[PDB]
C-alpha cells in the first residue's frame, strides 16, 4: 500500500510500526495544500520546498502535527524521510487516479521526493555550535568562500537476499560500500546479499562541498576572535545553487565528517570533525534618519579617528564606500560600466597611507587588507586547485566590497591582474587547461611611495611616483601628499538608495569640461559622474543636483591640483 | 531483453545487412590481416525509421543490442564471403563491431554537456574538444579456466566497472550440471589465445566557445577499445558516442574509495529566422550598414571607419587554395593606433563579449607564453597549452596596448598573422598548430610612422591602420547584442570588377615611387576578399558588386590618408 | 646499438608489466606491450633528371613560402648535402667537420623562424628548437640515474640539422651548443659520471639584433646579441 517505502526507509514495511502515524500526518498535510505547490516541478526536480511557518500554522491541516518543531530539531533524518513518503504517497496516489480516468476514457513510478524545509527558526549562529548539536536539525546564515565542484555520490546499494528474495535498498555511510548483515525481514537472516547497482534502489546523486564563513562584525565581535568557518553538503537540486561570496541561509542536519584531512603542519589537522548536511539553502543574490537630515564632512571625519588631515583623501574614501549607480540594465544587458570608484594615495612615508586603507577594509562591510610585500598571484587573482576548484583571492573576496593595497610599489606580476580587476570588474583564469572569467565587482584603494623619497620637486605625478601610466589612468581619485553607525549608514545606502545624474549637475560639469578644454583622458568625466551619484547615495537621495557635483568638481579639482604642477 | 524483442532485433538487422551495407563488409573482408577489429558505421536514424521495436531495445539495453548487432554483422558478414564465386580471395573477420552514429537529433541523446547520474545505463552523445590523450597499451581482458572434474574449459570476463579486473567464481558452467567449486587458472600458463583488446583513456572538456556551455566547463574521461584508439590526439574537436558507465574502487584498509564516471565509446567522430530573412532583404546597402556599425559600438562618437573595418573583421573570411596548395587565409587585422582614452578599448573589449568564440588581452598583461603555446609537463609527461592566438582558432583575437609586447611576442603574433599557425617547440613537444584566427589590434602610441612603436613589417600585417554637449547629452541619455552576435553568426557562413578596383587603388599608390613600398603577398588580395564579402556578407548577398568595392576605396584610402602607409 | 641508429629487430610481442608512471596527467598505462627481441641488425631516375639550374632549383624549393633569402636558402641547401666527412679509418684521421653552420642574423618579421622549419623539415633528421623555454638537458645528453644517458636536442640532430630559434635568449642552456659546432660531440659531467656522447650535426641558427633595426654604423659583432666566441 506504500509504494516507495524502501526508498525512505531501509526497515520492513509493517503498519504497527509507529511511522505509519507520522506518514499519515504529513500526508493530510499534503493533500490539504496539494494545490499550493507545483507537482511537475515537485517530480521533475525530485524534492519539495516546504515552509516551516506552514507546519506551525497551528489549525486543521496540521491538527496531526502538533510537535513539528521539536521533532524535526531532535529527529531529522526521520521526521524528513516521513514527510518525503507522505508527499510521495500523496503525488502517487494523484497519478493513480489520473491514469486511471485516462484509461477509462495503472504504473505509475513517482522517483525520490526530497523533503525539503526551509525558513527554519530559531536561526543558530556558527559559534554557539558544539558537539552536542550531533542529529539535530539547525539552520545557520553565513557568506559563501569555497565551492567544490560537482561530484557523483552513491547514496544507497541495493541487494537481493537470496534466502528469500528480498531487495533492500542499504544505505552507505560515507559513500563506503558495506554488505548487509542480515536481511531486513524478520524471517530468514540469509546473511548473503548480491549487489544490484543497476536497481532503482541503489541511489546515485550528484554532491558539492561547500564552505561557509559566520558573519562577523569587523570591529564589534573582533576582540581575539577568529571566523568560524564550516563545510556544507549540497545533493540533487541543492547543487549549484551559490557562488563564492554570497550570504545563503542554510538549513540542515549536523553529522560527522570523516575523510579525514590534512596534513601538515602544524598543524590544522584534525580527527575529531563536523560538517553540515544541507537539507535547504536560499540564495539572496531611525538614527539613520538623524543623520541624513555637514553630514559629508561628518562621515569623512568619522572614517579614521586617528589619522590627522588628509581631508580630502577621507572625502574620496566616503565616496568610495557608498559608489556610485550600478547601472545594468538587466532587461537589455546593457553592462553598467562601474560604480565603484578607485582611490590612490600618493604620499611620503610617515603619512599614514597604511592606516587610510585599514580604515578603508574596516569602515566596510566587506572589507579586505592585503600587504605589499608578501604577495602572491594567488593571493589576489583566482586560485586553482586540481584533484578541480577555483578559490575567490582578495579582489574576489573583495566583491561588493572594498580592497586595500599597500606598498603596491612593491608587488611585481602578482599585481597587474589589479588592473584587469579594476576595468573588467572581473578576473581572468587560464592555468592547467582551466579558462573562466570570475566576478569582481570590488573598489580598490591603493596607496605608494615616490621613486626618490621626499618629491617637493620639479617633478610631476607619473615622474615621482613608483608607478606607470597603466594604471594611473585606471584610478578616479589621485591624491599626492607630502564607526559601526556610520557602517550601518553606509550599508544602508547601498541597499536603499539607487542614484541617478540630474541635468543642473550635468551643467556644471559641462562648464568645468569646456573650460578645460579651452586651456589646450575620458576616464576623468566618469570619475565625475561616479562620485556624483556617489554623493547622492551620500546623501541619501535618488537624484545629485548641482550643489553635489560642484562638491565633486572640487575634490576633483584638488586631485588636478596635485598633478600637472 | 527477452526472446521476442531479441529475435525482432535480430531478423530487423539481419534483413537490413542482406538488403544494404554490402559493399562495407566486402571492403572488410578484402582486407588481409584476419585479427584485426573492424568497425561497421550505421546511421541509428535510418536504422530505426525501419522498426519500432529495434530503437526501444536499443535505448532500453544497449551493450546486448550491440552484441547481437556484432552476432549479426559477423553471420552476414559469412554470407557475403559464401556468395562471392571465389571465396578464397578474400578471409573472415570475426571482430566486428557496430559502431552506431547519427542519433535522432533531440536534447535526450545529444548532448552538449557532460553526461550526470541520471544518464547511467543510457546510450548518448557528448560533444568536446579533447585536453588530453594517453598511450596505446596492450593487457589481457578475459581469461580462461578449467574443472577438476568435467574438464571442460570455460572463460571469464573481466569486470569494466571494476578497472578490469577478475573475481574467482565457484560454479562449473559446462552443459553438464558440475558441482565441482575446484577451478584451475589458465591465463598465464600458456599463451594460446591472444584474447587481448585495446584501450585508451582520453580526456575531454566542455567547449567554452558553444552558447549551451556557461563560464567553467566541465571534463570527463572516455575509454576508447579496439579499433577505437589512435583516432583522435589532444585538441581535437570530438562528437563521441557510447555509454555512460561508473568505475569505482571501494574502500580498503588504508585507502579511501573513488567513483568515477566514465563514457565507454562504440563511435568517434572527427569534427527569429523569418527576421533575418526580411532584415536581408533590406540590406540588398548603404543604410544597412549605418545600422550594423551603429549596433556593433553605440557607445562611441563617431568613428565610422572603426565600426566598419570592426565590421568586415568579425565578417571575414573564408579560406582558400591556390595551385601550390597553399591554404590561403580569411581572417581580417585591423590596427587602432589611437591615443588612450579615446574609447579604442571599449570597441575590442565589447566586441569580445559581444561575439561568440571570442578572446581578448592587454599586450604586456601576457606574453608569449599566454600568446601562443605552452609545454605544460609534470614527470616525464608533457602537453600542448593554448594561447590567445590559439584558444582564437575560427574566432577573434583581441590585443590592446599591442605595441607595448616583447619583440619575441609580436615574433609569435608574426607567425600568427602569416601562416594560420604556430610552431611548437618547447621541451620535448614540437609539433605545428593551426591558428586560423583574425587579430584585432590597439597600439598606445608615444605623421603616422613615428608615434607608432611596431616594426614597419608588424605595420605591413595589418589589412587596415585607422588613427584616433552633443558627448554629454549623448552619455546622459544612455544614462542588442544577443541579435548582433546571431547576426554575424548566420552571416559568417556565406570577381574581375572588384580586383580591378583593387589593382587600380594600389597602381597608384606603387606609380608615384618615392622612398615607400612594400610588397603585397597576401594581407592584400585576402582582406579585398574578406572586405568583399563583408559587405556582401553584412547585406546576405552571393556576388560582390561595384557598391562592394567602391566603399572598399573609401575605407583603404582613408586609412593610407590618415593612418600608417602599408 | 646507441641511441640514434637505424636497427632492425625481429622479436616475439609479449606483455609488459612493470607498470610504470606516474603521475600526471596522464602517461601512465597499466595496459602495457613491449617487444622481447630475438635478433637485432644495426646498419652502422627522378634524382638523375635533377642532376642533369639545379643549385637553384633545390635553392628555391626549400621554403615556399619564404621571399627573398637566396642567398639564406643557398646556404641552407649546402648545409643540408654537407660536406666531406674525410675521416681516415685506417689512420685514425678525424675528419674535422663536414657538417657546416648557418647564422641568420635579421630584424623580426622577415621569417628567420620560418628559414629553421624548412630546414628541419626537408632535412631527413630534422630537430626544431625555440630559445625561450631552455633547459640543459635540453640540447645535452640528460642523465637519469636509479644511470642512463638521454639524447638531447644536440644528439637528436646526428646525421641531420638541428634549428635554434631566438638563441639570443638563451643562457647558459646553449653554450653547449658551442661544443657540438666544434667537436661534433656532447660533454657530460654529472654526479660522477664523465663520458663524451656522438654530435655530429649541422647548427643553424636565428637571432634578433640588440637596438632593434640596426641599419646603421655599426657591424655584425656590435648589433647582434652574440659575441665572438659562437661568431
Ligand atoms: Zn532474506
Ligand atoms: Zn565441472
Amino acid at each position: 500500500p506504500y509504494k516507495g517505502w524502501k526508498l525512505y526507509f531501509s526497515e520492513v514495511y509493517s503498519d504497527s510500526s509507529p511511522l505509519i502515524e507520522k506518514i499519515q500526518a504529513f500526508e493530510k498535510f499534503f493533500t490539504r495544500h496539494i494545490d499550493l505547490y507545483d507537482k511537475d516541478e515537485i517530480e521533475r526536480k525530485g524534492s519539495i520546498l516546504v515552509d516551516f511557518k506552514e507546519l506551525t500554522e497551528g489549525g486543521e491541516v496540521t491538527n496531526l502535527i502538533p510537535d513539528i518543531a521539536t521533532e524535526l530539531r531532535d529527529a531529522p533524518e526521520k521526521t524528513l524521510a516521513c514527510m518525503g513518503l507522505a508527499i510521495h504517497q500523496v503525488l502517487t496516489k494523484d497519478l493513480e487516479r489520473h491514469a486511471a480516468e485516462l484509461q477509462a476514457q495503472t504504473m505509475v513510478n513517482v522517483p525520490h521526493i526530497h523533503a525539503r524545509v526551509y525558513n527554519y527558526e530559531p536561526l543558530t549562529q556558527l559559534k554557539n555550535v558544539r558537539a552536542n548539536y550531533y542529529g539535530k536539525y539547525i539552520a545557520l546564515r553565513g557568506t559563501v568562500v569555497r565551492v567544490s565542484n560537482i561530484k557523483p555520490l552513491c547514496t544507497k546499494m541495493a541487494f537481493l537476499c537470496a534466502a528469500c528474495g528480498e531487495i533492500q535498498s542499504f544505505p552507505l555511510p560515507d559513500g563506503k560500500y558495506s554488505l548487509p548483515t542480515k536481511c531486513p525481514v524478520p524471517v530468514c537472516r540469509g546473511r548473503s546479499f548480491t549487489a544490484l547497482r543497476s536497481s532503482p534502489l541503489t541511489v546515485t546523486m550528484d554532491w558539492q562541498s561547500i564552505k561557509i564563513q559566520e558573519l562577523m562584525s569587523d570591529d564589534q565581535r573582533e576582540a581575539g576572535r577568529i571566523p568560524r568557518t564550516i563545510e556544507c553538503e549540497l545533493v540533487h537540486d541543492l547543487v549549484d545553487s551559490c557562488v563564492p561570496g554570497d550570504t545563503v541561509t542554510i538549513t540542515g542536519i549536523v553529522k560527522v565528517s570523516n575523510a579525514e584531512e590534512g596534513s601538515r603542519n602544524k598543524n590544522d589537522k584534525c580527527m575529531f570533525l563536523l560538517y553540515i548536511e544541507a537539507n535547504s539553502i536560499s540564495n539572496s543574490k531611525y538614527a539613520i534618519q538623524e543623520i541624513q537630515a555637514n553630514l559629508f564632512k561628518l562621515i569623512v571625519n568619522s572614517l579614521c579617528p586617528v589619522i590627522f588631515g588628509h581631508e580630502l583623501v577621507k572625502a574620496g574614501l566616503a565616496l568610495a564606500l557608498f559608489g556610485g549607480s550600478q547601472k545594468y540594465a538587466d532587461d537589455k544587458n546593457r553592462i553598467p560600466i562601474r560604480g565603484d570608484p578607485h582611490i590612490l594615495v600618493v604620499g611620503d612615508p610617515g603619512l599614514g597611507k597604511s592606516q587610510m586603507l585599514q580604515a578603508a577594509c574596516n569602515v566596510a562591510p566587506r572589507g579586505v587588507y592585503v600587504c605589499g610585500n608578501t604577495t602572491t598571484t594567488s593571493g589576489l587573482t583566482v586560485t586553482l586547485s586540481k584533484d578541480f576548484a577555483l578559490e575567490a583571492g582578495a579582489l574576489v573576496l573583495g566583491d561588493q566590497g572594498i580592497c586595500g593595497i599597500d606598498e603596491f610599489d612593491k608587488m611585481g606580476n602578482q599585481h597587474q591582474a589589479l588592473l584587469e580587476a579594476m576595468e573588467q570588474q572581473s578576473i581572468s583564469l587560464a592555468k592547467a587547461g582551466v579558462v573562466c572569467s570570475l566576478p569582481a565587482r570590488t573598489s580598490i584603494i591603493a596607496a605608494a611611495n615616490p621613486v626618490g623619497g621626499h618629491y617637493n620637486k620639479a617633478k610631476t605625478v607619473s615622474e615621482n611616483l613608483k608607478m606607470g601610466s597603466a594604471l594611473l589612468s585606471r584610478f578616479d581619485l589621485v591624491f599626492i601628499l607630502l564607526h559601526q553607525l556610520l557602517r550601518k549608514y553606509i550599508g544602508y545606502a547601498r541597499q536603499y538608495v539607487y542614484p541617478r545624474l540630474s541635468t543642473e549637475a550635468a551643467r556644471v560639469l559641462q562648464d568645468f569640461y569646456l573650460e578645460l578644454r579651452k586651456q589646450s583622458t575620458t576616464r576623468q568625466l566618469e570619475s565625475l559622474i561616479r562620485l556624483t551619484e556617489a554623493r547622492a547615495r551620500l546623501e541619501l537621495r535618488e537624484e545629485a543636483t548641482k550643489e553635489d557635483a560642484e562638491d565633486i568638481v572640487e575634490i576633483m579639482k584638488y586631485s588636478m591640483l596635485g598633478t600637472y604642477s | 531483453m527477452n526472446s521476442d524483442q531479441v529475435t525482432l532485433v535480430g531478423q530487423v538487422f539481419e534483413s537490413y545487412v542482406s538488403e544494404y551495407h554490402k559493399n562495407d563488409i566486402l571492403l572488410i573482408l578484402k582486407e588481409r590481416d584476419e585479427d584485426a577489429h573492424y568497425p561497421v558505421v550505421v546511421n541509428a536514424m535510418t536504422l530505426f525509421e525501419t522498426n519500432m521495436e529495434i530503437g526501444e531495445y536499443f535505448n532500453m539495453f544497449p551493450s546486448e543490442v550491440l552484441t547481437i548487432f556484432d552476432s549479426a554483422l559477423r553471420r552476414s558478414a559469412l554470407t557475403i564471403l559464401q556468395s562471392l564465386s571465389q571465396p578464397e580471395a578474400v578471409s573472415m573477420k570475426q571482430n566486428l563491431h557496430a559502431r552506431i552514429s547519427g542519433l535522432p537529433v533531440c536534447p535526450e541523446l545529444v548532448r552538449e554537456h557532460i553526461p550526470k547520474t541520471k544518464d547511467v545505463g543510457h546510450f548518448l552523445s557528448v560533444t568536446g574538444t579533447v585536453i588530453r590523450t594517453s598511450l596505446v597499451k596492450v593487457l589481457e581482458f578475459e581469461r580462461d579456466y578449467m574443472c577438476n572434474k568435467c574438464k571442460h574449459v570455460f572463460v571469464i570476463k573481466a569486470d569494466f566497472e571494476q578497472y578490469y579486473t577478475f573475481c574467482r567464481p565457484s560454479s562449473c558452467p559446462s552443459l553438464e550440471s558440475c558441482d565441482s567449486s575446484k577451478f584451475t587458472c589458465l591465463s598465464g600458463l600458456s599463451s594460446s589465445p591472444t584474447r587481448c583488446r585495446d584501450y585508451q583513456e582520453i580526456k575531454i572538456q566542455e567547449q567554452v566557445q558553444r552558447l549551451s556551455v556557461g563560464s567553467i566547463p566541465r571534463s570527463m574521461k572516455v575509454i576508447l577499445e579496439d579499433d577505437l584508439v589512435d583516432s583522435c590526439k589532444s585538441g581535437d574537436d570530438l562528437t563521441i558516442y557510447g555509454i555512460v558507465m561508473q568505475r569505482w574502487k571501494p574502500f580498503q584498509q588504508d585507502v579511501r574509495c573513488e567513483v568515477e564516471i566514465v563514457l565507454k565509446a562504440n563511435y568517434i567522430q572527427v569534427n527569429v529566422q523569418k527576421e533575418f530573412e526580411d532584415f536581408w532583404e533590406y540590406y540588398k546597402p548603404f543604410a544597412g550598414r549605418n545600422v550594423i556599425l551603429a549596433s556593433l559600438c553605440p557607445q562611441v562618437f563617431g568613428m565610422y571607419l572603426v565600426k566598419l573595418a570592426v565590421a568586415m573583421v568579425l565578417a571575414g573570411g573564408i579560406q582558400r587554395t591556390d595551385a601550390t596548395g597553399t591554404r590561403v587565409r580569411g581572417e581580417s587585422h585591423l590596427l587602432l593606433v589611437g591615443d588612450p582614452g579615446t574609447g579604442k578599448s571599449q570597441f575590442l573589449k565589447y566586441a569580445a563579449k559581444i561575439t561568440p568564440r571570442s578572446v581578448l588581452t592587454t599586450g604586456i598583461g601576457s606574453t608569449s607564453a599566454g600568446l601562443t603555446v605552452t609545454a605544460v609537463k609534470d614527470s616525464g609527461e608533457w602537453n600542448l597549452e593554448a594561447g590567445a592566438l590559439v584558444l582564437a582558432d575560427a574566432g577573434l583575437c583581441c590585443i590592446d596596448e599591442f605595441n607595448s609586447l616583447k619583440e619575441h611576442d609580436r615574433t609569435s603574433i608574426h607567425e600568427a598573422m602569416e601562416q594560420q599557425t604556430i610552431s611548437v617547440a618547447k621541451a620535448g613537444l614540437v609539433c605545428k598548430l593551426n591558428t586560423r584566427t583574425t587579430i584585432l589590434a590597439a597600439t598606445n602610441p608615444k605623421s603616422v610612422s613615428v608615434n607608432i612603436a611596431l616594426g614597419s613589417p608588424l605595420l605591413s600585417r595589418f589589412d587596415l591602420i585607422l588613427v584616433l554637449r552633443i558627448i554629454s547629452s549623448f552619455i546622459l541619455e544612455n544614462k542588442s547584442m544577443e541579435k548582433m552576435k546571431t547576426y554575424f553568426c548566420l552571416i559568417r557562413n556565406l570577381s574581375d570588377v572588384g580586383n580591378q578596383v583593387l589593382l587600380r587603388y594600389y597602381q597608384m599608390q606603387r606609380q608615384s615611387d618615392c622612398r615607400n613600398a612594400a610588397r603585397t603577398t597576401i594581407r592584400l588580395l585576402e582582406s579585398l576578399i574578406r572586405l568583399a564579402e563583408a559587405h556582401a556578407r553584412l547585406m546576405f548577398r552571393d556576388t560582390v558588386t561595384l557598391e562592394d568595392a567602391i566603399t572598399v576605396v573609401s575605407v583603404m584610402e582613408s586609412s593610407m590618408q590618415g593612418g600608417a602607409l602599408l
